[PDB]
């Protein structure tokens, strides 16, 4: 369906089927595939005003995927992310997954327990997000 | 021989009314308008 919509001149809506592609595909422990999808879709909505700001959701999406290649690399991504997108400081994911890392850093499991009930508490989250958090707990 | 008066030692300045809890009501109210203001997003 989305090459159709590239082959008809119709955009909007590629977007959003690569999103739910990337969404459906990380769910089946693909990560390159999502990583790809999700960056693309994120480059092309930074530039439009409309979506400028829904981009730092992609991104975060993206480091949540890239986070379990490695975590040498997972930092590098996220500061290449910030680096691309220094707004993205604003949002509190980027401390969000700080402090993440710092508690992985030692295997303090508590830490990030009590970051992960303070972001559901403060926001509902995702079934998508909460499952690659238990994911990522369970390193 | 009647040890005599002596001067009030003196004032020991201490005040405590109704803080607490009056306080703890303020507080749950800011939390709620940040959760609202965080929804709307």
């Amino acid at each position: 369906s989305a090459d159709y919509y590239k082959g008809e001149e119709s955009n909007s809506s590629a977007n959003k089927c690569l999103l739910k592609v990337a969404g459906y595909a990380a769910q089946l422990e693909q990560y390159q595939k999502a990583i790809d999808i999700y960056e693309q879709v994120g480059t092309s909505a930074m530039d439009s005003p409309l979506l400028k700001y829904s981009a730092k959701d992609y991104f975060f999406k993206a480091a949540l995927c890239h986070f379990c290649i490695d975590m040498l690399n997972a930092k590098l991504a996220v500061q290449k992310y910030e680096e691309l997108f220094p707004a993205f400081s604003d949002s509190r994911e980027c401390k969000l997954m700080k402090k993440l890392l710092e508690a992985h850093e030692e295997q303090n499991v508590d830490s990030y327990t009590e970051s992960v009930k303070e972001y559901d508490s403060i926001s509902r989250l995702d079934q998508w997000l909460t499952t690659m958090l238990l994911r990522i707990k369970k390193t | 021989s009647m040890a005599e008066d002596a001067d009030m030692r003196n004032e020991l300045e201490e005040m405590q009314r109704r803080a607490d809890q009056l306080a703890d009501e303020s507080l749950e109210s800011t939390r709620r308008m940040l959760q609202l203001v965080e929804e709307s997003k």
